[PDB]
DNA sequence: TTTTAGTCACGGC
RNA sequence: GGCUUUUUUG
DNA sequence: GCCGTGACTAAAGGCAAAAAAGCC
């Protein structure tokens, strides 16, 4: 290829092939001549070198090198390798009607959308835009289509919003471990020069709103767009692959609204009134005349699925609050009334979902969550909760603690020195003594902090449930833990040399206070291990999955049931204490191998080849069975491929 | 005290500790080093001299010629920094070198001189720092960072029994030189001593050592200790002592004198130890087994015979005991060889080495050296003799000597650059003493061991072994010599040398591109510390070791400033305090701590010399004589931390700030924040862009001032004086009487710096901050530069921040911004693009820039004048040209501005070759600096003609003429006057003289200006001529932008809100930013929450100024509230006292203090939160800092109060317009087919393996051929693609990929045949 | 640099 | 328009 | 002399993005 100049791009293959020609016309020329042998056989070996260099450099040794010093790309190097053929050009290659941008968040979107700005939608979707535009006759040859496109005319807006009114849109992550990396989307018009995102996603894609970048790819055939929005669709995408666990779990803004709003208080404004249902508790709420969660008396309509798949109403009056009769507006037909009675944490409302999931299906199941999304997002602004330098509270008993924790040490120290404690044991001494009393700090401030005094209706002191902001993020499981909370009011603990052995004196001094010179300099010795370890063990990791994918790419399932009787016996898991795991979780969702035996003689509890599902592993526990075999895909006798029943379910 | 400069807004510093050690130039790293380099040192030790020195003289093969090293001067550089930066040139120095070529006869006795001559030469281009401590390359400034190395000498390891399964550990001790080979002594899991030299094959230690001229039974003596025994009547006996019996085991009763002392069988006894040392014993009678173990240590042969009876480390028997009875021996030496003392180690390499004649010994290490050559003696002689013990390819230099000498627990540190017997003796021996037991190993990570390497000494490397190379040629050429004919120039090549310093300055692995997007950037890549580069690691091989924070750290590295990701550790910070030791090693200031009382006596400590004191903390209170007000202190003795009494301090730190670097002090309340997000903040600090108008930080750190001190974007006066003129783009400052030489008084002139070009295609830009007629003194800001405000460091802005949620707009990090600060252009920054149109010389025709351009309307050529070059000023958009070109056929190849970007050409550079035509648009360009340069030196002469005929006018008036008289006469018949005092009349004449001399001078100046100004240009040949075109974009803040703070809480605004949207307080402000408060819990950076609350008190006071000014109110009452603010706190060290100052200057004062007054807080030594409370309670604001706001769109009060308060925000360097791409139909690459990539040649995203992984998990096979075959590369299959969707139809045909035909290619390119088979 | 495995040369009774 | 070396983001 | 042991040599060690250079 010509450069700019009078010099000429070549690559390093010219220059070995001229080497080699070069040689092999010297020997040409020098073995017609009847010259020495002594020239010949070095002349042969050179030649011999210069296409061992050129078939492969560097294998032997010394690889021969150009004016860079550098040594240059082989035939055999051209291959092997990350810059290589196979693993650069063919197994991922670059690809058109694709665009990259950073990623917003847009809590205004459905589960199924995607904001797209205007600009990259109008470049990503140009072939299409032509077709419309000819086909109405606005635009006679193609260069006239291009010419109009360019100049951004205001029909040209129109056609645009028409073309993507059901055309889904790849949005893609790098890097991109699971398979809920790529998910399809129905991408909006929007301004700017961001990709709006829905939050709930968010949790799937593994992505954060400080910087994150996101590629974008478009389906052409009629054959694509159907795969995406029959496969790859986020509605149709709500559980992992690796359990049953959904990946819709709301969590951090969406967690605390539903927290704030669902969490009584012994005394409010409007409290103990009757009314006549859901719809009311709004209007008070908005009206003013009633705090949020004052403990009401409401009637509530409740349907339940107890018959053969039918609904039936059922009325009660039930002793909740104005928040949870509220948001019991949007929860669905099916689900009963104890669902939405609790605190609802992280943990609870993740649970709610799933069983929607378990009893209505998928449409009312991600109609809940974006009704869930929008709830919790509105009563949060309303909230207004906010994180103060005085929300931190600091035990009082904390200091005296530590000077008690102080004149311990002050103890073996003398011990020491009198010959009855060695250097070792005493070593040990002072770290059980610090670390108990740091427990001791942490329980200290844990128990100040979780409680708060009110008083009550009657005028009598009532104890309840602390209403402070970073106890509300910490308890909803919104954001943080309880490590976090110890380390912003209680004693951050004993810290750890870079080798691993504990430094004796512990950091006394939480984050709300000061931290002086020196112990801020032992607290970096495990941030960067930490950084160190986090910075070199992506690269270990990504690599694993490429040989565990290599090693098992071509297994498919290819037979509905392979008939065999061979499987492996599957029972709890048990290490000397608890149980780490159920036989139900190692059981549900699989096939016995054969039928499985009561301990009652000769009764058969399980018919063989039946897949096993919750309702059957509840009958299974309350029978209390001790060991069921089951099926797996190594024990299939199945050629190049495994059945369908011996892998079992498919968890997604 | 207060000066002028800093009475115009005081900053309130919190901070209890007094300041000792003022923080020193923080480029002195830089400036300091490369100083020793070109200067001038008689002593010849540092730099040119010594490198000259080391090879010079020169002496011939023959030994008739020599060449002499004289002297050496550097020249006067042909182009200033400005047009070096301005025509692509390096700011460098000629070398000029003084050499003597004597020539001595032949026939004549050694030292008789034939002939002398003495000349210079042109040696070669040395290029020079400039003022900031930068370097200019080719247009650019280069920055050459120091590395960090492990010091020459010799260093103890050990394997920590990782290698063998047995978990032995295997002692080791290397020997690294400053220039030369390795060598390695090292254990084995049989115990087994070996050498190896430059880590090639493994050899018996013996080997090495036989090599210098030893026999056995000297290695054995020197080795080992000797025991004699004495043939007595029936038995051979001893002398024993109990120093030699200690940790052994009785073979036999120990006994003598008829009593028994020790008893049998069982181990050794210490009480029986002390009884034989009080017995005071020696000879003791011996059995005959008890000899059966022992090895004989020297030869005995027969006398009578004369044959070989027994040899050294031969094992012994009865045989070889009557064999010696009966020659007379009576004396024998054998060896100690205990287990646990005397290690055995020399025996079993002696029983190993295979042979003993050193010939051997030296054809083996020949062979291991190179393997398949005969083994010369001379060549295995020469080999040896030059591979340690020949100082031109071995040097330890003067620190390689000191840490050998001073590893061994020698006295001297002074010696020969190379090693020698007993070096290599003592490390045998202490290797094996470390081996048995006593001795410790050393540490690699110990700053210690390792030393930092600077610009200075790498330049001195790079020259010294271009100078070899010159050395070299100059050799042979000198081998062919001649009487007289040769001239000491032709001799000399400066191609080499030039070439050398070139390349090292230029491409090299730490001479990086300095990053200018702010002050802060430019300073701490100045000081900055890499372990890469040449002689050092590597990011692939350096381990979890070296990436760790070491004990020693603690104030000479920076534990929370190092990049993420890839190179973590080893890119470490240098801190603020620390400087170079004479050797290289780092120090940090500490006080001294006499008798219990802290002095202010600095002393630089290095790394290992802090482990013998005890070192006190660095905030640990006092009283006013320094004692300790508690008996119990916190301090660190070896890399510990434990609590010593008040007697045992022997040291104590300067300052809180001693332990972090610069950008880690910028940071306010870096105490209350996780080290991770303290390290998060420091980087996107670095990343911050300059603004449109800078604002001050509210609250600071007081660092602000030396960090825009020191770096070069303030133009400092040199001496004081009153601005005479001050303008946009100069300042002359009339210099104060008391300043001026005693000739050529003059004044002084300052040109700024206007809309520059940076590194990072940001804006430099320098406005002028003095009033006209205002007094100035030296160290004083005359001119603000980028991220500046009043001489101080601003980086970003200062926003109304509030911390809730709001309706999910800032859900995980997103940030929330109001249309007011849209409105008023905060965050608005300038962004300089350079384009370049280069016109070459190709065939069928030369390139010509015209406005003749086919194929193209009005519209597009109306921006264009008729030379073709963009008119100044235009406001240019994508797609159109800038410069018209057109390449003969003809075929339009004008540049063109890149689309997605706007424009407005602010300067158009243009360079044309020698001897080339030039068109009208150059000669309008040319007019205008051959004008400016006019007017520069017409205000010159006209400045130096005023001064010139002010002395004249005083001289005269003094001579007797009256000023009336004199002032209505002409200027020029001043000088012509007669004077009566010939005094007078001499001083007129030496006026006139210099009148004369003056105008003489200017009218050189002019003509030398003129001709080189319109002289031509040298750049690449095959260019006609160059073009350059710089457009200024005004960049906004937009939904996608990036945000951060100064803790580490990084962001991207997610919506542009209107006004009537944002929360108001009861007093109708709207908030400008809302911050998620659940990013303040789980990533614990508190410091955030302090900031705001501080910085809400801040403008507390400010706005209350801000009401007094309004309301026109008195000085009286504005003083008393401005003295109250500034008293406030508890133990405050800053006592500003509003008593010296005048009314104007109050009043001027509280004019800068309406934006709100400024908080200073030190690193470590903040303000508590009492005095933000008291700060607090001042002004009107509720003391818990949480105030009631309000809905904007529904009006309904927010059930609980939030936290409000003023933030410091910063706009990073990731735009988003610089981000957004896409991509429908582009070019595609040449060999594969396949579209390119990168947004600059509109390239599609890369369709990874991962992603073939992702698709491959769901069902999806029509997509995945789609992105692999119709998509990427089948060329047959994308032209339909294309077609199909224009016609409406969507529909595939799978095609085959031409990227797997081409690797068909390739492999049956080999003898590989590789084939499709049939359908 | 570290890890791992495969292959050639040496070893001991 | 290919390669190499640095710097930075996730 | 045959199975066991030590020494010698080859492959492999994230994904995407940008911004600079300098060479060929
Ligand atoms: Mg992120
Ligand atoms: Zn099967």
């Amino acid at each position: 290829v010509p450069l700019d100049g009078g010099r000429f791009a070549t690559s390093d293959l010219n220059d070995l092939y001229r080497r080699v020609i070069n040689r092999n016309n010297r020997l040409k020329r020098l073995l017609d001549l009847a010259a020495p042998d002594i020239i010949v056989r070095n002349e042969k070996r050179m030649l011999q070198e210069a296409v061992d260099a050129l078939l492969d450099n560097g294998r032997r040794g010394r690889a021969i090198t150009g004016s860079n010093k550098r040594p240059l790309k082989s035939l055999a190097d051209m291959i092997k390798g990350k810059q290589g053929r196979f693993r650069q050009n063919l197994l991922g290659k670059r690809v058109d009607y694709s665009g990259r941008s950073v990623i917003t968040v847009g809590p205004y979107l459905r589960l199924h959308q995607c904001g797209l700005p205007k600009k990259m939608a109008l470049e990503l979707f140009k072939p299409f835009i032509y077709g419309k535009l000819e086909l109405r006759g606005l635009a006679t040859t193609i260069k006239a289509a291009k010419k109009m496109v360019e100049r951004e005319e205001a029909v040209v807006w129109d056609i645009l919003d028409e073309v993507i009114r059901e055309h889904p849109v790849l949005l893609n992550r790098a890097p991109t471990l699971h398979r809920l990396g790529i998910q399809a989307f129905e991408p909006v018009l929007i301004e700017g020069k961001a990709i709006q995102l829905h939050p709930l996603v968010c949790a799937a894609y593994n992505a954060d709103f400080d910087g994150d970048q996101m590629a974008v790819h478009v389906p052409l055939t009629l054959e694509a767009q159907l795969e995406a929005r029959a496969l790859m669709m986020s509605t149709n995408n709500i559980l992992s692959p690796a359990n049953g666990e959904p990946i819709i779990v709301p969590s951090q803004d969406v967690v605390l609204g539903l927290y704030y709003m669902t969490r009584d208080c012994v005394n409010a404004k409007g409290e103990g009134m009757v009314l006549t249902g859901p719809k009311e508790a709004e209007r008070l709420y908005r009206s003013g005349l009633a705090s949020l969660h004052a403990r009401v008396k409401v009637r509530i309509t409740e349907y339940e699925k107890d018959a053969n798949g039918e609904l039936v109403a059922k009325t009660s009056l039930k002793d909740t609050t104005v928040g949870r009769a509220i948001l019991w507006m949007i929860v669905p037909k099916g689900l009963p009334y104890s669902i939405v009675n609790q605190a609802l944490g992280k943990k609870a409302i993740s649970k709610m979902l799933n069983t929607c999931y378990r009893i209505l299906g998928l449409k009312p199941t991600v109609i809940f969550a974006d009704q869930i999304m929008y709830t919790g997002f509105a009563y949060a602004a309303r909230s207004g909760a906010s994180v103060g330098i005085d929300d931190m509270v600091i035990p009082e008993k904390k200091h005296e603690i530590i000077s008690e924790a102080e004149a311990e040490v002050a103890e073996i120290q003398e011990q020491f020195q009198s010959g009855l404690v060695t250097a070792g044991e005493r070593y040990n001494k002072v770290i059980d003594i610090w670390a108990a009393a740091n427990d001791r700090v942490s329980k200290a401030m844990m128990d100040n902090l979780q409680t708060e005094t009110v008083i009550n209706r009657d005028g009598q002191e009532e104890k309840q449930v602390s209403f402070n902001s970073i106890y509300m993020m910490a308890d909803s499981g919104a954001r943080g833990s309880a490590a976090q909370i110890r380390q912003l009011a209680g004693m951050r603990g004993l810290m750890a040399k870079p080798d691993g052995s504990i430094i004796e004196t512990p950091i006394t001094a939480n984050f709300r206070e000061g931290l002086n010179v020196l112990q801020y300099f032992i607290s970096t010795h495990g941030a960067r291990k930490g950084l160190a370890d986090t910075a070199l063990k992506t690269a270990n990791s990504g690599y694993l999955t490429r040989r565990l994918v290599d090693v098992a790419q071509d297994l498919v399932v290819t037979e509905d049931d392979c008939g065999t009787h061979e499987g492996i016996m599957m029972t709890p898991v048990i290490e000397g204490g608890d149980v780490k795991e159920p036989l139900r979780d190692r059981v549900l969702g699989r096939v016995t191998a054969e039928d499985v035996l009561k301990p009652g003689t000769a009764d058969i509890l399980v018919p063989r080849n039946t897949l096993l599902h919750e309702q059957w592993c509840d009958l299974l526990e309350e029978n209390s069975v001790d060991a069921v075999k089951v099926r797996s895909v190594v024990s299939c006798d199945t050629d190049f491929g495994v059945c369908a029943h011996c892998y079992g379910r498919d968890l997604a | 005290v207060y000066s002028y400069t800093e009475k115009k807004r005081i900053r309130k510093d919190f901070g209890k500790r007094p300041q000792v050690l003022d923080v020193p130039y923080l480029l002195s790293i830089q400036l300091d080093s490369f100083q020793k380099f070109i200067e001038q040192d008689p002593e010849g030790q540092y730099g040119l001299e010594a490198a000259f020195r080391s090879v010079f003289p020169i002496q011939s093969y023959s030994g008739n010629s020599e060449l002499q090293y004289v002297s050496y001067r550097l020249g006067e550089p042909v182009f200033d920094v400005q047009e070096c930066q301005i025509r692509g040139v390096t700011y460098s120095a000629p070398l000029r070198v003084k050499l003597r070529l004597v020539i001595y006869e032949r026939e004549a006795p050694e030292g008789t001189v034939k002939d002398i001559k003495e000349q210079e030469v042109y040696m070669g281009e040395i290029p020079l720092m400039t003022d900031n401590g930068t370097f200019v390359i080719n247009g650019t400034e280069r920055v050459i960072v120091s590395q960090l190395h492990r010091s020459p000498g010799v260093f103890f390891d050990s394997d920590k029994g990782k290698t063998h399964s047995s978990g032995k550990v295997l002692y080791n001790a290397r020997i690294i030189p400053y220039r030369g080979s390795w060598l390695d002594f090292e254990f084995d899991p049989k115990d087994n001593l070996f050498v190896r030299i430059d880590r090639r094959r493994k050899l018996p230690a013996t080997i090495i050592l036989r090599a210098l001229n030893y026999t056995t039974e000297q290695i054995l003596d020197l080795f080992f200790e000797k025991v004699i025994f004495e043939i007595r009547d029936n038995k051979l006996q001893m002398e024993l002592v109990p120093e030699r019996l200690r940790g052994e085991t009785a073979s036999f009763d120990i006994e003598a004198n008829g009593k028994v002392y020790v008893e049998k069988g069982r181990r050794i006894t210490a009480r029986h130890i002390r009884q034989l040392e009080k017995d005071d014993v020696k000879l003791i009678e011996v059995p005959v087994e008890y000899i059966a173990g022992k090895v004989v240590a020297k030869d005995y042969i027969d006398e009578s015979t004369g044959e070989l009876i027994c040899a050294a480390n031969m094992e012994l028997s009865l045989d070889l005991l009557a064999k010696l009875s009966q020659s007379g021996h009576k004396r024998i030496e054998t060896l100690f060889t205990n287990d646990l003392d005397h290690g055995p180690y020399i025996s079993e390499t002696l029983r190993v080495d295979p042979t003993n004649d050193r010939l051997s010994a030296l054809v083996e290490i020949y062979r291991m050296m190179r393997p398949g050559e005969p083994p010369t003696r001379e060549a295995a002689e020469s080999l040896f003799e030059n591979l340690f013990f020949s100082e031109d390819r071995y040097d330890l230099s003067a620190v390689g000597r000191m840490k050998f000498n001073r590893s061994l627990l020698r006295e001297e540190i002074e010696g020969s650059g190379i090693l020698s017997k007993d070096d290599i003796i003592d490390v045998m021996k202490k290797l094996i003493d470390i081996r048995n037991g006593k001795g410790e190993v050393d540490d690699i990570d110990h700053l210690g061991n390792r030393r930092i390497r600077s610009v200075g000494e790498m330049a001195e490397n790079q020259f010294r072994v271009g100078l070899v190379r010159v050395e070299r040629a100059v050799k042979e050429r000198l081998s062919l010599g001649d009487l007289d004919t040769l001239m000491p120039q032709d001799m000399i090549n400066a191609k080499p040398i030039s070439a050398a310093v070139k390349e090292f300055f230029g491409s090299s692995q730490l001479s990086q591109f300095m990053d200018q997007n702010n002050p802060l950037s430019e300073i701490t890549h100045k000081r900055r510390i890499s372990a890469l580069g040449p002689g050092g690691l590597t990011r692939e091989r350096a381990g979890f070791e070296v990436r760790d924070v070491h004990p020693t750290h603690y104030g000479r590295v920076c534990p929370i400033e190092t990049p993420e990701g890839p190179n973590i550790g080893l890119i470490n910070s240098l801190s603020v305090y620390a400087q170079t030791n004479e050797y290289g090693f780092l120090e940090t200031p500490y006080r001294k701590v006499t008798d219990g009382v802290v002095t202010d006596e600095i002393h630089y400590l290095s790394a290992i010399e802090e482990g013998n004191y005890v070192i006190a903390q660095a905030n640990s209170n006092l009283d006013e004589e320094g004692h300790f007000v508690e008996d119990l202190v916190t301090c660190r003795s070896k890399g510990e931390s434990s609590l010593f009494s008040r007697d045992q301090v022997d040291y104590m730190d300067v300052s809180t700030q001693q332990v972090v670097s610069v950008g880690a002090s910028l940071i306010p309340f870096l105490e209350h924040d996780d080290a991770n997000r303290a390290l998060m903040g420091a980087n996107m600090q670095r990343q911050a862009v300059p603004t449109l108008r800078a604002d001050k930080p509210l609250v600071g750190t007081g660092m602000e001032r030396a960090v825009a001190v020191d770096s070069g974007v303030t133009a400092v006066a040199k001496r004081g004086g009153v601005v005479q003129y001050v303008d946009a783009s100069r300042i002359v400052i009339k210099v104060n009487e008391d300043e001026m030489y005693p000739g050529e008084a003059g004044i002084d002139i300052y040109n700024l710096t206007k809309y520059t070009r940076s590194n990072q295609n940001t804006c430099i830009n320098q406005m002028p901050c003095v009033s006209l007629g205002e007094p100035v003194e030296r160290g004083d800001v005359l001119a603000d530069g980028p991220s500046t405000d009043l001489g101080e460091l601003a980086l970003g802005q200062n926003m109304r921040v509030a911390f809730m949620p709001w309706n999910g707009y800032n859900f995980e990090d997103s940030i929330l911004v109001s249309e007011r600060v849209v409105q008023e252009d905060r965050f608005t920054t300038i962004h300089i693009q350079e384009l370049a149109c280069v016109s070459r010389d190709t065939k069928l025709g030369p390139e010509e820039i015209t406005a003749d351009i086919p194929n193209v309307g009005e519209a597009a050529l109306s921006k264009l004048d008729e030379s073709g070059i963009v008119y100044i000023g235009a406001e240019v958009t994508g797609g159109d040209i800038l410069v018209g070109k057109v390449t003969p056929k003809v075929k339009d190849s004008s540049l063109r501005v890149p689309n997605g970007v706007s424009g407005t050409v602010i300067d158009v550079q243009v360079f044309t070759r020698d001897g080339v035509e030039k068109d009208k648009r150059a000669l309008e360009i040319e007019e205008m600096q051959l004008k400016q340069a006019k007017k520069d030196l017409s205000e010159e002469l006209q400045i130096l003609e005023a001064g010139l005929f002010s002395r004249i006018r005083a001289v005269l008036v003094a001579g007797g003429v009256e000023a009336e008289k004199l002032d209505k006469l002409p200027r020029d018949r001043w000088l012509e006057l007669g004077l009566t005092d010939e005094e007078k009349q001499n001083q007129l004449e030496q006026l006139a003289e210099q009148y004369d001399e003056l105008k003489h001078e200017f009218e050189k100046k002019l003509e030398a200006k003129r001709r080189k100004i319109t002289q031509g240009d040298d750049l690449a040949p095959g260019v006609l001529k160059i073009v350059k075109v710089y457009l200024a974009v005004k960049r906004r803040i937009q939904p996608g932008d990036k945000m951060a703070g100064r803790h580490g809480n990084k962001g991207v605004i997610s919506k542009i809100n209107p006004i009537e949207d944002m929360p108001y307080d009861e007093n109708g402000t709207p908030v400008d930013i809302v911050l998620n408060p659940l990013g303040v819990p789980s990533r614990m950076n508190i410091g955030q929450i302090l900031e705001t609350h501080l910085g809400m008190a801040a403008k507390g006071i400010g706005d209350k100024i801000n009401a007094m000014l309004k309301q026109q109110q008195e000085v009286a009452k504005l003083r008393e509230f401005i003295q109250r603010a500034y008293d406030l706190g508890a133990d405050v060290r800053q006592k500003v006292d509003l008593s010296t100052f005048s009314d104007e200057e109050v009043m001027r004062l509280a004019e800068n203090l309406r934006k709100g007054m400024p908080i200073a807080t030190p690193v470590f030594d903040g303000a508590k939160e009492a005095e933000i409370k008291e700060l607090l309670k001042l002004g009107d604001l509720p003391t818990s800092g949480q105030i009631r706001l309000y809905d904007g769109r529904t009006g309904e009060q927010f059930e609980r109060p939030v936290t409000v308060g003023y933030m410091y925000m910063l706009k990073l360097n990731h735009l988003v317009d610089d981000k957004m791409h896409a991509r429908s139909t582009g070019s595609y690459s040449l060999v594969t087919q396949q579209p390119l990539g990168g947004k600059a040649q509109f390239g599609g995203q890369r369709f990874g393996e991962m992603e073939v992984w992702a698709l491959e998990a769901y069902g999806a096979a029509y997509t995945l051929q789609e992105m692999l075959t119709v998509k990427s590369d089948d060329v047959n299959g994308r032209t339909k693609m294309y077609k199909n969707i224009v016609d409406g139809n969507h529909q595939m045909e799978p095609g085959m990929p031409e990227s797997f035909n081409v690797l068909l290619k390739e492999i049956r390119s080999l003898g590989i045949n590789i084939e499709l088979e049939d359908e």
